[PDB]
């Protein structure tokens, strides 16, 4: 069976302003099969009670999901998205970069 | 709204 | 303008872990409005947009009955497909279905859709004629023969030309505050040094709806599409979308580069430059 590895983007809903509440997003797309594990990380540790969208798919049948949580960015705190999927030999970590 | 009818493969 | 309605469905088998997981969502344009997930406590189709909340209890009852019936059909069909493909009972497999309709500005049917996929590949699709089928392989041809005998295409045509269009029109009116509003992108250009010799220019579009947008870079009026990194359009988590396009440019040459933005929310295309 043909499998497709996820694309991953990690980003904020609104332009980041240190001290101001916002949402942290991890968008996973273009993947098959649909089983996937996604965590949001604050300084390396799993954030609790992260929400996600309901599974849907693109015209090419590949799947996408949005994982999200409220967060208040600062200068020092580091955020990331950790993704596992059958196409990956170990979990992939993508760091949040406010310029991307 | 959704369709009422469907058919087995 | 023109508008679409779509229902998406995914069943994923999980041998040894109960019945398949079934998830279905409905959209009008790029707006989610209904959802159903089989792995909820006692599952019901639920509203996801304000303009659908006004539908009465009978609406939700019927929708829920249809969702549960679709799940059960898929459960049997996953078993059928193991036979058609001479597969073992050990693995997880996927069935996906989409159907729905597109209308023009006048509300008339532009195109109807109904298509199925197994394990992420085309299985069988209703053609644009709403009368004939495209089967991907000899397994799907077995389905096609059964569906020809049962005059399935004619039944789908009746739905797609009738209720699909009529209910889309209803939703567009009831949701006119949002479904009939385009939010233009908020745009700007940032500059990201790579070395003393060159830098990335990144052209941003934020807060736009619907998702369709074009972002391009030119240098001296010539498209740079081979040199442009263009990220997939991504959801902000309200209703809006985001996108950027980036080019690497030699230092001192930044004013040669223009970013061009087309979106339905904008009167005329935008042209933007880096503004130090
Ligand atoms: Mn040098």
């Amino acid at each position: 069976m043909i499998q497709r590895t996820p694309k991953i983007q990690v980003y904020s809903r609104h332009p980041a302003e240190n001290g101001k509440s916002n949402f942290l997003n991890c968008y996973v797309s273009g993947f098959h099969p649909s089983d996937i594990e996604v965590d949001l990380l604050k300084n390396g540790e799993r954030i609790e009670k992260v929400e996600h969208s309901d599974l849907s798919f693109s015209k090419d049948w590949s799947f996408y999901l949005l994982y999200y949580t409220e967060f208040t960015p600062t200068e020092k705190d580091e955020y990331a998205c950790r993704v596992n999927h059958v196409t990956l030999s170990q979990p992939k970590i993508v760091k949040w970069d406010r310029d991307m | 709204r959704r369709k009422w009818r469907r058919w087995h493969l | 303008g023109s508008h679409s309605m779509r229902y998406f469905h995914t069943s994923v088998s999980r041998p040894g872990r109960g019945e398949p997981r079934f998830i279905t969502v409905g959209y009008v344009d790029d707006t989610l409005f209904v959802r159903f997930d089989s792995d909820a406590a006692s599952p019901r189709e639920e509203p996801r947009a304000p303009w659908i909340e006004q539908e009465g209890p009978e609406y939700w009852d019927r929708e829920t009955q249809i969702c549960k019936a679709k799940a059960q059909t898929d459960r049997e069909d996953l078993r059928t497909l193991l036979r058609y493909y001479n597969q073992s009972e050990a693995g997880s497999h996927t069935l996906q279905n989409m159907y729905g309709c597109d209308v023009g500005p006048d509300g008339r049917l532009l195109r109807g859709y109904h298509q199925d996929a197994y394990d992420g590949k085309d299985y069988i699709a209703l053609n644009e004629d709403l009368s004939s089928w495209t089967a991907a392989d000899t397994a799907a041809q077995i389905t096609q023969r059964k569906w020809e005998a049962a005059r399935v295409a004619e039944q789908l045509r009746a739905y797609l030309e009738g209720e699909c269009v009529e209910w889309l029109r209803r939703y567009l009116e009831n949701g006119k505050e949002t479904l009939q509003r385009a939010d233009p992108p908020k745009t700007h250009v940032t500059h990201h040094p790579i070395s003393d010799h060159e830098a990335t220019l990144r052209c941003w579009a934020l807060g736009f709806y619907p998702a369709e947008i074009t972002l391009t870079w030119q240098r001296d009026g010539e498209d740079q599409t081979q040199d442009t990194e263009l990220v997939e359009t991504r959801p902000a988590g309200d209703r809006t979308f985001q996108k950027w396009a980036a080019v690497v440019v030699p230092s001192g040459e930044e004013q040669r580069y223009t970013c061009h933005v087309q979106h339905e929310g904008l009167p005329k295309p935008l042209t933007l430059r880096w503004e130090p």
